[PDB]
């Protein structure tokens, strides 16, 4: 959106989604970044063990249709000072992406619904603390996972 | 506003739909919104306040997501959701009532508050739900100059006027003729009266005529007309129209001849009644015309012969009378009836908190001066004023 | 009859609950009815009026269904609605005011008008929704 | 109408951007919107006029798109941009024509002529332009109920009224009281006589009063407020009430005593001037009430002695005079004014082409009689028959 | 005529649009087009003045370009053009004043002067821009013969005409009979007097009848149409028709009966208006005819009887009158009216600098004598100094 | 101040070009100039009011850029716009208000407002647009100092002052001589009077005198010079200097012998006209001088000759007068005018939030005393808050 990109200060808050939107105008753009700056668990007893759920966008695999709402938009956006091969590239590596609409809208779903029938199983609670070690995640196994 | 009433639709679907034990299936599109409404209002705060005995209130919004993981709602859910509910209707009360009590000359269909102007914003717009109450559909469709309609059960068209007219007059009051009437919120009573009984009067028949002009143009009105106007049928003192001296009624009624209800839009006959009684419609006008007159009865019995000498002294008047009350009318422009409790809201509100008078309404939000002169400012802030008391009445019952 | 009530019940929550920047799962139940609805309705040709002074109108229906594609609903959605909801809200009260000027001796509980014996068939039954009034 | 607005505003930048010689660069953002002007009209086809003798001409759209090729445009463009240009500036003419000269009681700000209704349509939506004229501003203000204001310039907001009130009067019309008017455009005269200059009244003062409705709220008005009205300040003879006796009025001119001039708006005195003359304002106002006395002067010279005697034959009648004068207001409905020519636009259209009298206008177009019964569908009909009138205004000259 | 024009419209945009701290691409159009002026106006000189006391002065243009490299326009490059733009107003200025104080009775629409007569080549072609005020539209208009319009606000059409006519007259001037006129800018008030109050005319009635003859067809006219013509409505003394002796006017207004206001085209009667005052309208007309007539009241007071006897002494003279004053009208030649002051800055060029009186125009400017006598190569001359003034008024306040 | 002027610019432009389905070449210049607005004026807070009873309101901008690429602009473009529109039009609104109310007597040409204090900084520099607005043009050519000209339309340059000038007077008031004049608005009504009617004055002849000198030197005048002022032409009783008396006055009127109209500058004559009327122009001046006489008629009919005897009793005064009224006029400084409406929205915001007298402008914003005693503070006041009148005018309507 021809936008000069973001010094994020680390000691804020705020994430550069959060910033991101109150900075950009566009509402297609503006609906992802506000899902995914308020997409977090809801602590709730279910037969007296807590659980971390999914809102149920995320639940039946809805928000995929706002994300590639907002990627093919993201497509048709002419950059402003950005060389025209690597623009080009973007784009379609963008298309990619945006042309894998219900792939991932079911994909979103079977992941949620994995994890509805294995949460079932939890007895003890489910606690959110920031552990010490984490878990290291390859995006591109992300990008293996989407194509 | 928009925001405001889906804010309220929400809270009254969450206090309605969100109980104890209810599945989930049922809740399971309002917990989405008031999730979106709780995400949408955090890290904001608001200032509610600060006219007349209104408090100054500061609100700030920081509460967690409901859970979306439940099959029957327990009652953890329920008191969690009725604490974050309290709060928010605490909000939105101190919210209308610091919109219902503010008003503008320049444009009074805007949010005069500070925290409705603040909710006004596009930030603010994914709070939106439905818009299905009377009052917030009509704001949405003369947002968009399209026709709206608002159903009154018997409106308050009529300012309070009760008065009279002598078309013959003397200092001796002895022989006079002329109407009187009361027009009273949807009751127009009419009355008139002849000392002599026509008996000067060509083919002794004395033409009444009474226009009474409205204020908004009516729409689709059930109007129930009846002859002989009840309260001005028994003997009373009355006094003159400078106020100097009293003169005295003491009426006997005729029957109404040829009575002719006219109802005028831009001075057009759009309806017409000739010696029709009982329940009337009326489908567009703003006039109402009402014709009648006293026939002086050709053949008298002994015991009516002595009220009506030729000589002067009348000791019984001849009188005659209409009724008619609008019972229900559809008008484009809000108003007053006796089936809402809107006006008694604002005043309720601007009362309890002893609030200056501003600009536009009158002291004391007195309706007889408020249609007497109802200018379309003053008609946009009582619309604006009567939404937000909808929206409240919703909420604070 | 119970066809014109569906229609109409469409139509009002289609104004009241269609509306700019409202969630979808808000609407996601009536967008399906209102899909449903201009499916039937396509391809079919009416004609209201003709007693009196009430004038003879011609009305086709050829409109594409709504997306299903939002999470909130932004202003192009809502424009396209108001569009395609003032069409049917003129049809809708063109044919209420062709069969409220009608009768008939014979079996005053039947339709009158060609519109509403026109929807009184199976074909149409599928508008149907709640009847709540 | 914000595409026929669009239209216009195309074709008069094309007739005077698209000429001889100039560089690409100053018309490079106006070719892309006609062309796109072009491909949006072609293929349709259009029918205007047909009633009265306005000619049914049918219009069909088949144009090629100019060019976007040339640094410095020659004459070859220049002459195709002319044809192009003369073919739509005469549909939208007479699409002009055919919308001025229709009205309907119903919903009037609706487009009535069968074009303007095609042109209503979102395939007709990509012709859109910038709309920066006064009228089609208010008109988009209007479509979605906000402020609006129409600057005139002495406006047209009395009706014709010149007229009197006899306060004392007899048929012998040798003493007579009271005041005497002329409301025309925008000016009031008045004058207030008295035949005995105050000789038993209380005091040596008669008050004297007029109070002149207006029919829309004008608002931020400069008015030249001036004692001693010239038009009632000569000998004259003048009928009576009934019409029956005329009565002479030979006048000798006092000064004003007094003049409280009011501003009321919904009966509340916004602004009020005492004994101030020269240029005044008033801010917002809709009943004009002037407020002046004749004080017989206690002091006279013998030239002056002779003219008011105590006795009955006065051959001199004191006269007091006011003059006050609208010299420019904003008002939020449409008006008539001594700047624009719109009206005049609107009545040469509908006498040039012998147009029936039809259920909303007055025969005619009487102006006096449109502004004495100003009703709103007769406002909306106005405006919208007034912009359509701005509009060919733009085009035709 | 249309390069000169082009010059002071970039001009006026690049004092305008070339501001400090401006974004670039708000003025990026613009400064191609001075660029062009700029490489188009470099090598040439030219010499202006030299008639009158206007001194002769030289022009050299050896400009460089402006820079076309920033984002925001800082103030070297606001510096820079505010130099080349006041040497370039500096030269239009003079070329202005060059061309508004000459005129040829030959081809008057050609121009006169050396520069503007060597602007008017293809090479100078480029500088072109648009066209978009009403002077150089109507200017491009009537270069093709298509019809234009300028709209005026009182306009000029009048010569100053204040005369009289007696119908009826002899040397003792104690009873007269006829019209008397004033033609004045806008306003025709007119009076028909008689001293007898037509108390031996057939059936009591005298009329009178006054025409005016313009001399150029005005079009679309909104006229304020009253009674009671206030300039002859009080007592004067009057020269006789040869001057040699003096007569006295007494006059007492009576209303003017039947009062018939036609507007001809041609000979033909295009509007007629019958006993009709307030705000009238006339579409096409070039020739003003009022028939009004004075008739005796045949009933009148006591107070009225002595005014007008059988016999011969009349103190008192029946006049009556009528005011005709054109608000605003479009005309296709070129006026002078209350709105512009075009014509004052053509009359302040040509006495500033003590110009001597040319073949057309008249001694002194008098506008009286130029619409006196209008003819079509002083309206040539008028419209081409009309619209330089109009270009100088854009550059020079 | 430019920077405000530049705000309002771009919001009336995007309200204007900014619309639904308009091409996006159409648009491209001024959404880029929109960003840069909205890039700068984000992180900044402001404060508006505080004076009278105009409220305190906090400003805080966190906007999101239009940086979305379209080809049409579609509905959800048009209303993000319209909120960041309306947004900053409030804004705007609150601070020319918050300019408009406040002044100084010691430098009136700097901003006053603190939110205009701030908005006279270099990080707010880069908002500015294009200047092309009459005031705005004129601001910023004298704060160059350069010549600048406000072009009015009968221009408000005269203070109201109805008085008169006895040269001949005694107690009696039988046998006075004098002038008397209206100098209201634009206009100049005088008329001397002579009640002997020069019967012993020198050649039959009284030379009557009329100075008026101006505050701000006129320049381009187009002046309507009539004969025969018509106030002073009815008898009227008028109190004498003292107040003491009244005397009374019965004119007839003679023709205007010998007008000299002159109009000094510096004492000097500039333009001179002898007995010219109708239309005159006046070029640079700041004094008028109007020397007309009145000369006895030397043949009179027997009509005439009655009214003037040789003895002392004269109940016909004789009288002759002048009108001058000044049409268009372009002044240097600025005034108050019939075509602006921006002294009416300055005394509007001044009266509306009940604003206490400070030390420059009048009580009650009296334009007679603001005119009377136009001192150069109150002049640079009266500039300032009239650029930011015509500022709101451009987006408040
Ligand atoms: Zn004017």
């Amino acid at each position: 959106f021809g936008m000069q990109r973001m010094h994020y200060r680390n000691g804020d808050p705020q994430t550069p989604f959060q910033i991101a939107e109150q900075q950009i105008q566009n509402f297609q753009v503006a609906n992802w970044l506000h899902f995914v700056n308020y997409n977090q668990f809801r602590q709730v007893v279910i037969d007296g063990v807590l659980n971390q759920v999914l809102n149920d966008n995320i639940r039946n695999g809805h928000v995929v249709n706002q994300l590639m709402e907002a990627l093919m938009q993201l497509s048709r956006q002419q950059f402003p000072t950005m060389p025209v091969d690597y623009k080009r590239s973007i784009q379609r590596g963008i298309l990619l992406l945006s042309n894998r609409l219900g792939q991932l809208v079911d994909l979103t779903r079977l992941l949620s619904y994995n994890y509805e029938t294995l949460m079932a199983c939890i007895t003890m609670n489910m606690q959110h603390v920031q552990t010490l070690t984490t878990e290291k995640l390859q995006l591109t196994s992300v990008t293996s996972l989407c194509m | 506003m928009d925001v405001l009433y889906s804010l309220s639709k929400t809270l009254k679907d969450a206090r309605d739909k969100i109980v104890e034990g209810t599945l989930y299936s049922n809740v399971s599109d309002l917990i989405q919104q008031f999730n979106q409404m709780i995400i949408t209002m955090n890290g904001n705060e608001f200032q509610t306040g600060g006219i007349g005995n209104l408090p100054i209130r500061n609100w700030n919004f920081n509460f967690g997501l409901l859970g979306t993981t439940l099959l029957n709602l327990d009652a953890n859910y329920v008191e969690t959701a009725r604490n974050t509910i309290d709060y928010f209707v605490d909000f939105v009360d101190n919210v209308c009532m610091d919109e219902m009590v503010r008003e503008s000359q320049r444009n009074g269909i805007a949010p005069q508050s500070d925290s409705l102007r603040k909710l006004s914003a596009i930030k603010f717009k994914r709070i939106n739900f439905d818009n299905s109450s009377e009052y917030i559909e009509n704001w949405n469709l003369q947002n968009r100059r399209q026709r709206t309609g608002f159903t009154f059960h018997k409106p308050n068209i009529f300012p309070y006027s009760a008065s009279f007219t002598l078309n013959r007059s003397q200092p001796a009051h002895d022989n006079l003729m002329g109407t009187m009437w009361l027009n009273a919120g949807s009751e127009i009573q009419v009355a008139g009266f002849d000392y002599s009984c026509a008996i000067n009067a060509p083919a002794n028949i004395q033409q009444f005529e009474h226009i009474v002009p409205l204020r908004r143009v009516l729409t689709t009105a059930t109007i129930t007309l009846l002859p002989d106007a009840e309260r001005f049928s028994f003997p009373r003192v009355i006094n003159s129209a400078d106020g100097a001296t009293t003169w005295f009624f003491n009426p006997v009624i005729l029957r109404p001849n040829n009575v002719e209800v006219e109802f005028l839009l831009n001075g057009q006959i759009i309806n017409t009644y000739q010696a029709r009684f009982g329940t009337i419609v009326a489908r567009n006008f703003d006039t109402i015309r009402l014709s009648f007159q006293l026939m002086r009865p050709p053949n008298m019995t002994p015991a009516v012969a002595v009220l009506f000498p030729n000589a002067q002294p009348f000791e019984h008047h001849a009188t005659v009378g209409l009724t008619l009350r609008i019972e229900s009318a559809v008008c484009e422009s809000v108003l007053a009836d006796a089936s809402e409790t809107l006006l008694a809201n604002v005043t309720s509100v601007r009362q309890e908190y002893a609030i200056p008078v501003g600009p536009v309404f009158p002291p004391g939000m007195n309706w007889t001066d408020l249609i007497t002169n109802y200018s379309p400012s003053r008609e946009d802030n009582l619309q604006r004023v009567f939404t937000v008391a909808s929206i409240r009445s919703m909420l604070i019952k």
